């Protein structure tokens, strides 16, 4: 075949997204979760089956601990991570990895052990004949089809801010900021102890994140949708748990996201996601400022909760010149932004010189990494 | 397969109306007949009748039929169900992926189905792997041998061969029309097809499910039975790459791990009828680790693959040991008293033993001890050769007290475990690649290549045997074991004071002369080479004088003369004053026999020493020969009927020396020979041989200026073979450039006249017809080979002449006359009307009448789609050479639109679309054509292959390029079609403003750009994709 | 011959059934007692034996004193037990234990004990090439063909109560009552000296057994049918006794099975067979009680009274959440089904391979069975 098609991983923590490069949408996509059976099992003619991965590991939740391999945008554990790739190839994908060159995502300002472990583990795991690591930030620019914007990238692993203009970027100005999905739903499971439900153990955090990836949202102004909590109406919702018991969340639910913006919630310094965005704009050159601005591009699954963009909107506007207009762009389909970008990146034909060769890394050795690419 | 042009002619003759419309519904009804005899006699005529029609034009009813037997796979007499099952063997199931593509009402047939027809995951999985599982023992050995029969015929999905279902059937038919360790394993690098090692890893992944997850006594057992079958055709350590499954990850170790497992049970080997067949298998899975892992068991090497052979070695010691004390009635390392498992075993081999010695029946091929003592000798044999003398060294006072008991009922495998005991005691691809551009060159890489003691008990008792045995399978097992005492030095002391065993092997050559002897055919080749070994301590005198009674006095030369001289010539030549003497002897004997092919590949053994030993003497040889064949190849005495027969007589003209070949007096008059009578293709076949094989040496070892220098003084007529003299034979100025081109264009019209109007089973055999339509096959190599590599300047020019012109009052095959024979090879023959496509271009003949019914300029034929697609591939890359003449441009892209885009993945077609970008006038012909073909580019694999030839095209033809992604190609639901449009709209706006303004606002204009931004804004096209609205704003407003 | 078939024995307290593994249903059924002639005899050519056992007892039963050996699920007298299984050996199957693989049943919560006597006795006493002892209640779900479900299990041993999920087992959630159809029995003849039937001796305590299995029956609401027991009708019932004396039982007749819904009647604090089913799904994972609550199974000789399933389905409804269905299977046969479950599980090919043999037993001795089974 012409080009061979081209493999696209995204692995921030939480969920994989993988799929062929050349086409709009991932064929898998299912959480990086490895699953140990923690109970001793008594039959004959059970699995018996060492560990479970991806949504399998969501199906049989109860038996199971689980461990999300990838925390902060760090591999904790690398057999883990390596599972879950193998379980993406020969599970889902159905493909030899000798037959494809490979893209991987990566967050910015990570460790580099990650991105050398993660070529070393490419090579001599799945051969394959070529592969490139890239910046989760930039690929969502690329999908969103802008050549200039500031991307907040936030997944269930870390929150990234890369300002990009028209191409370049600036290493200076990006800003990485310990704030997740993850960090918001140990957030959830403690602000619901006060209304006597307890979720004490991994297989219902990951209900307190199905809860949270639905009926949380973001208040457009907080402390008046914490006053209207006062009479409360529409801010209850009904939550039905697996067991069949019922959960009722009032005021609860959107102070869950409002941690984001407030960060003195979980009791770290570390400034909101806003004035991240003002600290990484701060730190760029005066001319490009007003574009950027202008061209704020949400990506990554935890800027999916209603009315983020809004109360971005809002603080951006308040704290910026009022001088410029502060347009916020953040796409439905957001979520899969670093994978369609990721898509696009393989499928164009330049790029196809840029891989990183099984030969090159043969001869020069996983160091290699940091050298050819960013 | 003209099914429409044949039944014209009988109609106005006997005026029937009786089409094979209105038969094949009366073959559809007798299938589901009620009677189990009337559904045995109508599972016989699918077999004749589904390989004919399926390639033809009536296939579409040809797959329905295909459809039925599918269920009539359960019904419940056992001759219904075997009958199906060979006409589900019979199948090709490559070509018959290839119209499941095709149809779009069958799919749905009957009650409108939605989804694919997977006829082959459901003959496959759900009748043959089914009827394994079968509860009779007739049916389930049937189904095993179809396994043997399905695996070159599967086309499972993109393969990194043959991608398409167009591109798998056109290599089955042209490897068809265009060209000591023990028996377990191999040592060699094993070159192996890369696409048939896909279809053999599918059949062993179905094969080992319904044995590991299989719930009844009947599945494990009987799939036992397909496996050992499969290693006997398809074995091992030849096809290991598709055997392997896990052990060692790299030289394999397949799935042996399981089957240790069912006969360490007690329940399995109860019964020797596959206990039997699950001990050959196990055999042939540790010996495919042999190549990989030989650097207790000290030569296995590797402490995972231990226990699989320490296993089977203790379990073929102790099945040898309940056959010792049942043939001597004695009540009961190898030991089975303590063990309670094997004492079930003694109760099995009990009651098969006291059938035989009370019923007599000595010709039985199945006996199930007979038959099960047959296979654990062979595979205590397999693994002796991985063992050391370390191993062993404790129990040869073991395997050999057995034997002595195991010698009486089966002696001819019971020295088959003696014979290696003695080592290890003693040390030791798309379309156009497949048809045309991988075999033609083969072709020319060879020609410039071409211009270059406890065994003396056991001992002495089997030499009693073979003085009174009459089985000659034994008698040949036993020249092979006193072969090696005498290599590994044994003193000559099995005949202590006589001469008892040498006497006795001069009397037999007494029987074979005169023909007293009934299978002289399998102990000739091994009674001769025991006889030569020994005079190296009967002497060499001796030797000879025995192998000249049987060739005068005796029978023929193909089964006991030419096998006779194999072990001497070789134990010769190869290997003072009194060895000078009779080498002259050997070399006479040879020229009376000649004519054989297997006499011609013991004479190449001759020819590489003189060149080592003497090259003086290496001239002297091949003189003496070359004035012999040829007065034989023009008399036809050379017997050149096989396929393996041409191969032996061309190495030999390399390997000649060019001394004996220099004057070309010789290689002519050889040539240009008409035969006796070509009434009978034993004689037509015989001829067109000999002008193939002297054909490759006028090209290789001699160049075009001396052989036209020569018939200018020899006046060889070009009437020798014309239309006049041709019609006579089947009953009963000349240039040096016109004598030789009138002699090979009137000799592909001999083959012609042939293959279309000869019967298939009447004149010819079906062997016969393997080699007379592979005659045509090599001389049309031998034509594109002159046209093409410019060393034969002179016979260029002499055809373009003569296709031009008309035959000269119809003395001639003419050249319209023999293009109507090829227009009927189409179908029969589909691999060799590609080479004929490539010979008109190549004299200046682009004729449009014929280019037109081969492309088919404006369900289907299976067999032609591989030559329509075939012509158009070749008729790119002869206009891409020469791009100068541009009425050939503009036919083949107005005419074949959804033709020329569909192939862009091949090297001549790749070549014709990059000159088009060159071209101006040219590219704007080509984005024409698309827009009247947008109602088939819609299908997702069609819209890929068009922007990868929309990718680049000229700078002037930029702005038709851009109205054809906006109006008719973005508004695809593809997401990565409306991803992929957007990187190459806005790629053209770029280069054109960097460029001069002049040329491009005449090029797209004012009043052509404003009809394309209404299109966006009353859709939602501009708002969707926003690089590429930014960019024509800005256009606009400079302007 | 194959497999050897194997031989399956159910002794919980008051009755023995037993057969051979392969067939659907035993071939003895016969009460688990040991009964000795407490008055001397004055005869010359009586027997003598020391004691009759199973319905050698029940014929003779004025003569004796009766013991069961097996009380509340533990074995109080072991030449008792060993008479019984020499019995059911040697007199109605007529098998040398020597040819066969003998599985036994055995209780939930029970002392080790039990266990490791059983296993020596049958080792040491009746030699035998191999055994196994099997928890009741998932013998009972083998035998109802489900993969899931809780087990309520009760003879005239003890109540006890499994809660199962696609095989395994919780052993936090699983719960022993000690209510058994024989202190009913006790119950009963308590209850009866009301109306002036006194019975006192053993034998006509099974005379009360003999009552129980066929007059009483579960009130299908108690408050209900005692209230209508003023105006006696069809409440009442005669009765016949092999003396030829008369009995006439009311009230009394469906007031002793509602001790299992009111152990209050017996004076014991420990809650109903409802309440104590409830408790061990309570203990369980929160998404397992669905299916738990619609598969509820039982099994065992007091679970054979007609209005069980019907109450049980209206008190478990009453407390559970009624957002899910309640359904209890209490097929027919129930009284047989942890026999059935044994002759299914020792006719298991897998299970073949799952067997205490006497070899492991001679090695390693009698601490083995809670080193290899449940």
């Amino acid at each position: 075949e012409d080009e061979t098609t081209a493999l696209v991983c995204d692995n921030g923590s939480g969920l994989v997204k993988a799929g062929f490069a050349g086409d709009d949408a991932p064929r898998a996509v299912f959480p990086s979760i490895v699953g140990r059976p923690r109970h001793q099992g008594v039959m004959v003619g059970m699995g018996q089956k060492d560990s479970y991965v991806g949504d399998e590991a969501q199906s049989k939740r109860g038996i199971l601990t689980l461990k999300y391999p990838i925390e902060h945008g760090i591999i904790t554990n690398w057999d883990d991570m390596e599972k879950i790739w193998h379980h993406t190839f020969y599970n889902e994908l159905r493909v030899a990895p000798e037959e494809h060159p490979t893209l991987l995502t990566e967050a910015p300002l990570n460790p580099k052990a990650n991105r050398e472990k993660m070529t070393q583990i490419m090579f001599e795991t799945f051969n394959v004949p070529a592969m490139y690591v890239a910046i989760q930030a930039v690929l969502s620019l690329y999908a969103s089809g802008r050549t200039t914007g500031i991307v907040l990238d936030s997944g269930d692993g870390v929150t990234h801010n890369v300002p990009i203009y028209e191409g370049y970027a600036l290493p200076h100005a990006i800003m990485r900021l310990d704030l997740a999905g993850r960090d918001l739903t140990d957030y959830l499971m403690k602000i619901l102890t006060e209304r006597g439900y307890s979720f004490v153990t991994t297989a219902e955090r990951e209900i307190v994140r199905d809860i949270k990836e639905k009926l949380c949202y973001v208040a457009l102004d907080f402390e008046n949708e914490m006053a209207t909590a006062a009479s409360s109406s529409s801010l209850e919702k009904s939550y039905e748990l697996p067991d069949g018991q019922v959960i009722t969340i009032g005021n609860e639910r959107f102070r869950c996201p409002e941690t984001l913006f407030q960060p003195s919630f979980i009791g770290m310094e570390s400034a909101g996601i806003h004035e991240t965005t003002y600290n990484s704009i701060m730190k760029c050159d005066i001319d490009i400022r007003k574009d950027l601005y202008a061209n704020n591009v949400m990506s990554g699954g935890t800027t999916m909760y209603p009315g983020i963009a809004d109360r971005m909107q809002k603080e951006i506007t308040a704290l910026a010149p009022s001088t410029m207009k502060i347009k916020i762009i953040a796409p439905p389909e957001r979520k899969y932004s670093v994978w369609i970008g990721g898509s696009i990146l393989a499928s164009l034909s330049t790029f196809q010189q840029m891989w990183i060769t099984k030969q090159e890394y043969d001869e020069a050795g996983p160091s290699i990494v940091h050298r050819k690419c960013f | 397969f003209h099914v429409g042009d044949w039944m014209g002619t009988i109609r106005t003759l006997t005026g029937n109306t009786f089409s094979l419309a209105d038969c094949i519904p009366l073959l559809r009804k007798t299938l589901k007949d009620e009677s189990s005899v009337t559904c045995k006699l109508a599972c016989t005529a699918v077999r004749n009748c589904v390989m004919s029609l399926c390639s033809s034009s009536y296939s579409e009813l040809g797959l329905q039929l295909i459809i039925d037997v599918l269920t009539l796979r359960n019904s419940s007499y056992w001759l219904v169900r075997t009958e199906l099952l060979e006409t589900l063997a019979e199948i090709d199931f490559r070509l018959v992926s290839f119209l499941e593509a095709k149809a779009e009402n069958l799919h749905r047939g009957a009650h409108h189905y939605t989804g694919l027809l997977k006829l082959q995951e459901r003959v496959l999985n759900n009748v043959v792997i089914h009827l394994l599982g079968d509860e009779d023992p007739r049916v389930r050995h049937v189904a095993a041998a179809s396994l043997i029969r399905l695996v070159p015929k599967l086309f499972y999905k993109c393969d990194q061969g043959q991608a398409d279902p167009v591109v798998a059937v056109a290599r089955d038919q042209s490897s068809v029309y265009l060209k000591r360790i023990y028996r377990g394993y191999n040592l060699l690098p094993s070159i192996t097809d890369v696409t048939m090692e896909n279809n053999l890893s599918r059949v062993i992944a179905a094969v080992s499910h319904e044995l590991i997850t299989s719930t009844t006594r009947a599945l494990t057992f009987g799939c036992c039975e397909a496996l050992c079958l499969l290693s006997t055709a398809f074995p091992v350590c030849i096809w290991s790459l598709g055997w392997h499954c896990g052990v060692p990850p790299l030289c394999t170790v397949g799935m042996a791990t399981m089957i240790l497992t069912l006969l360490s049970s007690a329940w399995f080997p109860l019964d020797l009828s596959a206990h039997q067949d699950a001990l050959i298998l196990a055999g042939n899975l540790l010996a495919a680790s042999a190549p990989k892992s030989l650097r207790v068991w000290p030569a296995l090497g590797d402490r995972a693959l231990v226990p699989m052979v320490e296993q089977l070695f203790s379990h073929l010691l102790k099945v040898i040991n309940i056959c010792a004390h049942v043939l001597d009635d004695v009540a009961p390392l190898g030991s089975f008293y303590h063990l309670p498992s094997y004492l079930r075993l003694h109760d099995v081999l009990k009651a098969t033993h006291a059938n035989y010695k009370v019923t007599l029946d000595l010709q039985n091929s199945t006996e199930k001890f007979g038959g099960f003592l047959r296979s654990a000798l062979d595979v205590l044999s397999q693994i002796l050769e991985l063992a050391t003398l370390q191993d062993i060294g404790k129990c040869v006072e073991e395997i050999l007290g057995y034997l002595k008991s195991c010698f009486s009922r089966e002696p001819m495998m019971a020295t088959v475990c003696v014979q290696q005991l003695l080592k290890t005691l003693f040390g030791t691809p798309g379309l156009y690649h497949y048809c045309f551009m991988a075999p033609y060159t083969h072709f020319t890489q060879a020609l410039a290549d071409a211009s270059l003691r406890l065994f003396e008990p056991l001992v002495i008792k089997a030499l009693k045997q073979y003085t009174t045995t009459t089985c000659v399978q034994l008698q040949k097992q036993v020249l092979d074991l006193l072969a090696q005492l005498v290599q590994l030095r044994v003193n000559y002391c099995l005949l202590d004071s006589d001469q008892v065993f040498i006497g006795f092997v001069l009397k037999q050559f007494e029987y074979i002369e005169v023909g007293q002897f009934r299978e002289s055919e399998a102990i000739i080749p091994n009674i001769f080479f025991f006889l030569v070994l020994l005079s190296y301590e009967i002497g060499i005198p001796k030797i000879i004088q025995l192998c000249d009674g049987i060739m005068a006095s005796g029978r023929k030369a193909v089964t006991h003369a030419i096998p006779a001289l194999q072990p001497i010539v070789h134990d010769l030549f190869v290997l003072g004053k009194e060895l000078e003497t009779q080498k002259e002897v050997v070399v006479s004997m040879l020229l009376r026999l000649i004519q054989y092919h297997q006499v011609l590949e013991m004479f190449i053994l001759v020819l590489q020493q003189c060149h080592k030993e003497n090259e003086d003497k290496w001239k002297r040889l091949s003189r003496q020969i070359a004035d012999i064949i040829l007065p034989m190849l023009a008399k036809q005495q050379m017997h050149i009927d096989s396929h393996e027969a041409l191969g032996v007589l061309n190495t030999l003209f390399e390997i000649l020396a060019p001394s004996s070949l220099r004057p070309v007096d010789m290689l002519l008059r050889s040539m240009f020979v008409t035969p006796n009578t070509m009434a009978s293709v034993s004689t037509v076949q015989l001829w067109i041989s000999g002008i193939l094989a002297i054909l490759r040496v006028l090209i290789s070892q001699s160049t075009e200026d001396i052989v036209l220098s020569r018939i200018q003084e020899l006046s060889f007529s070009p009437y020798l073979i014309s239309c006049t003299v041709i019609n006579r034979l089947r009953d009963g100025k000349n240039l040096p450039e016109e004598t030789f081109s009138r002699f090979l264009l009137q000799l592909v019209g001999i083959l012609l006249e042939d293959i279309v109007t000869k019967q298939l089973k009447v004149e010819m055999s079906e062997q016969q017809h393997t080699f007379y339509c592979q005659e045509l096959g090599t001389l049309l190599m031998c034509l594109i080979h002159i046209f093409k590599s410019g060393m034969f300047r002179r016979i260029t020019a002499a055809a373009t002449r003569l296709f031009r012109s008309d035959g000269c009052g119809g003395s001639f095959y003419t050249l319209d006359s023999l293009n109507l024979r090829a227009r009927s090879m189409i179908t029969t023959h589909p691999a060799l009307v590609l080479l004929w496509c490539q010979i008109l271009l190549l004299v200046n003949h682009t004729d449009y009448r014929w280019w037109a019914e081969v492309q088919q300029t404006p369900l289907g034929m299976c067999n032609r789609e591989i030559v329509r697609r075939g012509a158009l591939i070749l008729f790119c890359d002869y206009v891409c050479q020469n791009l100068h003449d541009s009425e050939h441009l503009t036919w083949l892209i107005v005419n074949h639109i959804q033709d020329l885009i569909s192939l862009s993945h091949e090297p001549p077609v790749q070549d014709f679309i990059s000159a088009v970008h060159r071209n101006s006038a040219a590219s704007g012909l080509f984005i024409q054509a698309i827009q009247s073909r947008c109602e088939n580019l819609s299908t997702p694999t069609m819209l890929k292959k068009t922007l990868q030839c929309l990718e680049g095209i000229h700078l002037s033809q930029s702005g038709a390029v851009l109205t054809l992604y906006v109006d008719r190609l973005l508004c695809t639901p593809f997401r990565v079609l409306a991803r992929m449009v957007d990187i190459l709209a806005c790629r053209r706006v770029e280069m054109l403003l960097a460029a001069n303004l002049q040329s491009s606002m005449a090029q797209l204009p004012m009043e052509e750009l404003n009809r394309i931004q209404e299109y966006l804004q009353s859709s939602g096209l501009a708002q969707r994709h926003q690089r590429l609205y930014s960019l024509l704003d800005r256009f606009r407003l400079s302007t």
